[PDB]
Formats: C-alpha cells, structure tokens, sequence
C-alpha cells in the first residue's frame, strides 16, 4: 500500500495527515509504544499510514 | 556444477479462489520463466484432455435462427450459454443428456436427467428464463470426450467443443535474486478453471503431458 | 569499416595524419605490430643513404581523451607498397578507410 | 569487503524508503518525484516508461 | 539500384523478412525491416557518469 | 506513444480476418481464440459482456 | 487421449560443424512447443568447453607485444577465446604451444594429446614474422556452461593471480545457432502428424545425438519442480 488518500478522508486536512503519520510513528519509534494495526514489519511510516486504515488516530491522540 | 542446474521450489500456491490461482516458482534460470512458463501454456489452453457439450437439439428447430417464444433470450443465446456448463463424462467418448422442465421461472442445468454416469459439476448454471404461463422447455444435449478448444469449424445444432478445462492461462518472468546475483528469473503462472479440475492439479496433469514426450529422450 | 560509406574514409583516414603512410615506395623488409620496415626501391632512395625506411609505431597509449590510440600493421613480410599506401592502421579504422 | 550479508541487509533497509528522483532543469512541481526503489544489477536508473 | 543488388544477392528485394520472437518462436504479424546498420559507441559511457 | 500504438492496433477491425463472425461467452475464450492463433485480433465477433 | 509419442528417427551431420536431427511424429502443437523449447535450451544451457587462461612466456599484460609476432597480445587473446576443443573426462587441462621460424601459428601447433581432440586444426593464433623468433604459451582449458566473464571470474577466484598471466572470457555454450520447423510426415495413413527439424550450427565439439538428448534431459528435470508439487 502506498496511496495516502483514504487516510486523508479521515484527515480531512492532507497537512494534518503528515503531522499526525509523524507524532504517531515517533510514539511508536521514540515513544517506544507499538500499532493498533497488525503489523508486517513494515516501517513506521507505513505502520502509522495502515493505523489511519483502522479509523483509531487523529491528533487528540 | 556442470550438470546441476538450480531447480525451484514452490513459492507459493497463493490460491486466491478454488477457480482460480497464481502458482509460482522460484528460483529458475535466466530465461527457463519463459521456457517453461509458455511451454505448459501452449500445452494448457490447447492440447489438455477432456469433456465438453458438442450438439444440440431443442424440441422442434432447424437452426438457431428460429427464435422460439417462451424463452426470454433468443436459442443463439441459449447455444452459447449450453456451451457454458461443464461437465464430466466416464469412460465414454459420447454421451447424450435430456433436459426438461416447465413453469413459469429460470431453467437450471439441475434440471437434466442426471444419469450419474456423467457428473454437472456444476448444477446452478442457469441455462435460461421461461415466459408463458404454458411454459415448458425440453431437449437433448450431446456432451463428449475430446481435446483442447475445437471452433465451429466442422435438427442439430453444431457448437464449438470447450474441451480443455482451461478458462485462461497467463504467466510472466520477473526478477529473482540469490546472495550474488539478480540475473535468474522468477516465474508466476495464473491460471483459471472451469471447475472440472482443481489448478493446482491440471498443471501437474499438464506437466505429465509435457514429460511424457520427454520419456523417449530422457536417459 | 562501414559498410555504406561516401567514400570520403579513404581521405579522412589518411589526411589525418594517424595512419602510417609509406614516405617512399619499396618493399616490406620486416614487420611485428612494433615496428614495420621498409627496403625503399632505388628508384626513390638517396643516393648515400642505407636506404631503409622504419616506422615505429606508437602502441598503446592515451589520446588526449583518453581512449587508447594503438596503431597496427595491414602489411605483410615481402608485401610491395607504394608510396603514400597505408601501412599501419590508425585507432577507428581498417585498411585505411575510417571505421567509427 | 561488501560481504554476503549485506545485501540481505540492504534489501531490508531500503526495502520501503521513498527517494526523490528530479531531472535538471526542473521547471514544475511535477518535476521532483519519489520512488520506491528497487534494486538493479546495472548501473542506470531505471525509470517508469509513463513518467 | 538498391533493389537490383538485392536481387543480386539472393535476398528478399522488399528488403522486410518476418521474424519470430524467441521467447516462444511465434511469428510476428507482418515482416520487419532487418539489416546492417552502422553504429557508434559514443564517449558518454555510464560508469563513467554514475 | 508506444502503447498508444499497440492499443490502436489491438483495436482496428479488418473486414477479413481469420475466425471472422463467431460468437463467445466472454473475454477469456477470447484470449484463448487468440493465442491458440483460431482468431485474429482484430477480427469482427460477437460477445457476451458484463 | 490418443498422444503419439516421438523418436529421434534421424540425423544429418552435414559438415564437421553443422548438422540435421529430427525428431517424429509429434501431435498438435508439440511440433512448436519442443520447437522452441529445445532451441532456447540448447542456446542456454548445452556445456561446452573454453579457454579460460593464458600464460605466454615473456609478457606481462595484455596490451604488450612481442617482438616478431604480427599480431598485439591482445589479439592473440580474441583469437584463441575462439578456439574449441573436446577434453575426455577432465574438468580442466593445460595446453603448451610452441613454434619457432617464420609463417603462421596455428592449433595444429599445439602439444596433441589423446584426451583433448580440436575441432579445426587450421584455426590460427598468430604470425611469426623473423627467422629467430618463438612463442611458448600455456594455454589452460575449463569445462563449463553459459558464458563466464573474466572480471567476474577473477572476483570469484579471491587469491591473486601471478604477475604475466593473460585472462580470457570464457564462451562454453558450443552452439551458435539452431532452426527449428514442422511438418507433416507420412505415419498409420493419417494427417497432422509433424516432422519436426531441428537443425544446427555448433564450435564443432558434440554432436546432436547427445545434445538434443541432453536438452531433452535438462528440460525433463527442470519440469520436475512442476509434477512434484
């Protein structure tokens, strides 16, 4: 998967999309939390883009 | 080395339906992808074994161009879609079906007199509609044993045979690579299937054929 | 060579000078790829002189861009020339004709 | 030593990371792009034929 | 004149030839021209730029 | 324009071909009358679509 | 089912090097699916049997030159990466070569053996050129397959090579074109059985009565893979 817009019609911004896809990746790389999603050993990057896929971030998180 | 050429394994069997599947090799050598990926193509879509309805007869036409009331499409159509049904004959070159049935209401290949000697594998196949409240429908259907695709070349109705089982086979090479090199060929072979045969096993039915030429050669 | 030419490569091969292009006509008196070496005939020679004409060839070496510039014999031991003939091929040509 | 490990390795680095291909000039957004890479035994950039 | 040394040889003078294509030997629909260009590695090699 | 092109050619109809004028179940006997090389590409036909 | 099976009734060897086999009666199709399978793996894969090393007695690299010898090194090195020979039961062997006085070098010159036989003994390496002048050149052979570049090869050796050995690219892969073509052939009264020809230009080392066999073999185990599944 690579196509970011079915994340971004849930963050209806696209810009919101790149900070909220960095402070989730950084929880989970820095923050050392790990994905709702189940992961394939993807990056964070994608990881944090596939948690967009389960409906389960915005940046209240 | 000299004569120990790499041999694949089975990647995958990737199996995405009963009907249809992506069976893929790993590694292969530089160009066998295709050596072997078409060989077992030409000898899959065109010269595999099997059974196939090859005439027919409805009650009371000459030729398809009468397009008989009661029925909701025209008898070009229902010539096609009865070449449509796949089906498993034993042990005999030619065989003919009846089919009958009547109300108001589709028409199923389960309708046929079903001899038990030959197999509908697949029974839902609706083969058309009825439009009169007298609507009935009855007729024989020849299925027989032969080989490969056979066009329209050659009361009776004539039909082109669909004898190979094989609804579409395609495959491609792709990059492969060990520790030291990229230069070896993956192969995926797709392939998709009336449901006569499992794919998985016609190649392996089809990979016989190709060996069985090879008998007389193999030392 | 090329095969359809103009027939101008048997003029750019040797004006320019990088083919080895026989002083005086004679006969070949020695030849290794090194060096090619000419018995020049009477008819041409000097009267004092030994009357032989060598070529020593530049072998490999960088051209100012740096491909390579190896000069080569087309001649043969015992082989007559005439003056002004090809002696030794150029880099990018053969018996005298350009051959990019 | 570019030892054989190493590319199992890099073929696990690499194995999603965009990187941005642009031409020069580069008159127009559309001008900068990124890719996924994938490796090549060659030395050219093998590039998408629509793009 | 091109066509007289074609003849000349024992070629084909419409100078195309059908081909097949070895990845199955299928044949190519229509011939197709076939013959001996000239060509010139150019001073722009790769690893020299890479 | 490479694509452009093999799409045109895979398009045209020409009014004599081989396998001219049958009628199919679908694109995928399609496929099997063409590569079997039954009918040409470019051959008039008759299909069921969906 | 009523598949006629083929033997490989025939063979042409019409000169040293180019030969005829043909292999009858075939099915539909199979006249064209072993037609190119066949070719394809005889391009790809028959072994054969290369040059691979060269030591000359008094050079130091390749684009020296001896002193009466027509020809640079280096084109001593194209010439005999063209030169092929059979070797009995070896994966290797070492020739020597020696000549002496003016005129042409060729294969002929070589130190015969019983174990290696050469294909064309008119193949020519150099000319000698002065009344004194020699070579001596240790010429080494490998058995192989496909096509193995010499940059490639030394990267595979991984100890160094001595100062005045000469490397050479190795082409084993013996045949250097194949033709196939179908027909049909008078069997049991009937139509539509193909001929098929397959006919070929090869170095001159092995004949089609093993090649077409061993193709033949390399395909049938290759296939493996696709029955055992």
């Amino acid at each position: 998967r690579v196509t970011v817009q079915d994340a971004v019609e849930k963050i209806g911004n696209r810009f919101d999309l790149v900070l909220v896809a960095a402070r989730r990746a950084r929880q989970m790389q820095v923050g050392g939390k790990d994905p709702l999603v189940p992961e394939e050993n993807d990056k964070t990057t994608v990881i944090a883009l596939r948690e967009i896929e389960e409906g389960l971030i915005n940046n209240q998180i | 080395s000299v004569t120990e050429f790499l041999k694949p394994r089975l990647v995958d069997i990737e199996q995405v339906s009963s009907t249809h599947a992506k069976v893929t090799l790993e590694p292969l050598e530089r160009g066998f992808g295709h050596t072997l990926g078409n060989a077992l193509r030409r000898i899959l879509l065109s010269s595999m074994p099997g059974c196939a309805v090859t005439e027919v007869e409805i009650d009371g036409v000459l030729h398809e161009y009468s397009t008989k009331e009661g029925v909701q499409e025209d008898i070009l159509e229902i010539l096609l879609n009865l070449k449509g049904l796949a089906v498993r004959v034993q042990g005999k070159d030619e065989v003919i079906l009846t089919l009958n049935k009547s109300g108001i209401g589709p028409v199923t290949a389960a309708d046929i007199t079903h001899d038990g000697d030959v197999e509908i594998v697949k029974p839902q196949h609706v083969i058309c509609h009825l439009t009169d409240e007298n609507a009935s429908i009855s007729m024989r259907i020849k299925v027989q044993r032969g080989r490969g695709y056979v066009p329209a070349s050659t009361g009776r109705l004539l039909v082109d045979a669909c004898y190979s089982p094989v609804e579409r086979i395609a495959y491609n090479v792709e990059a492969a690579r060990v520790e030291q090199r990229t230069d070896l060929d993956k192969l995926v072979i797709e392939m998709e299937t009336n449901g006569t045969i499992d794919p998985e096993e016609a190649i392996r039915r089809a990979a016989t054929i190709l060996a069985e030429q090879l008998e007389a050669f193999v030392d | 060579k090329p095969l359809v030419g103009t027939g101008m490569e048997r003029a750019v091969a040797v004006d320019s000078g990088v083919t080895a292009v026989a002083k005086r006509g004679g006969v070949v008196q020695y030849v290794d790829a090194s060096r090619i070496v000419i018995k020049v005939n009477e008819d041409e020679m000097y009267p004092g002189e030994a009357g032989i004409d060598i070529y020593n060839l530049t072998k490999y070496t960088r051209s100012n861009q740096n491909t390579c510039i190896n000069q080569m014999p087309c001649v043969s031991l015992g082989e007559p020339v005439e003056r002004g003939d090809v002696l030794a091929d150029g880099p990018s040509t053969d018996l005298g004709e350009l051959a990019l | 030593r570019e030892e054989a490990v190493v590319w199992d390795i890099l073929d696990e680095v690499i194995r999603e990371h965009p990187v941005l291909l642009n031409r020069a000039p580069t008159l127009h957004r559309l001008g900068i792009q990124a890719f996924e890479p994938v490796l090549i035994e060659g030395k050219a950039i093998q590039l998408h034929p629509l793009v | 004149e091109i066509k007289e040394l074609l003849k000349l040889g024992d070629l084909p003078t419409s100078g195309q030839i059908r081909l097949y294509d070895g990845r199955t030997g299928e044949q190519f629909e229509r011939p197709v021209t076939v013959g001996y260009m000239y060509m010139l590695k150019l001073n722009h090699l790769v690893d020299d730029k890479m | 324009q490479d694509v452009v092109l093999g799409l045109y050619y895979m398009t045209r109809d020409c009014v004599n071909a081989k396998g001219e004028g049958m009628v199919l179940t679908g694109p995928k006997e399609a496929e099997r009358l063409y590569r079997s090389g039954l009918a040409s590409l470019h051959a008039r036909v008759k299909v069921r679509i969906t």
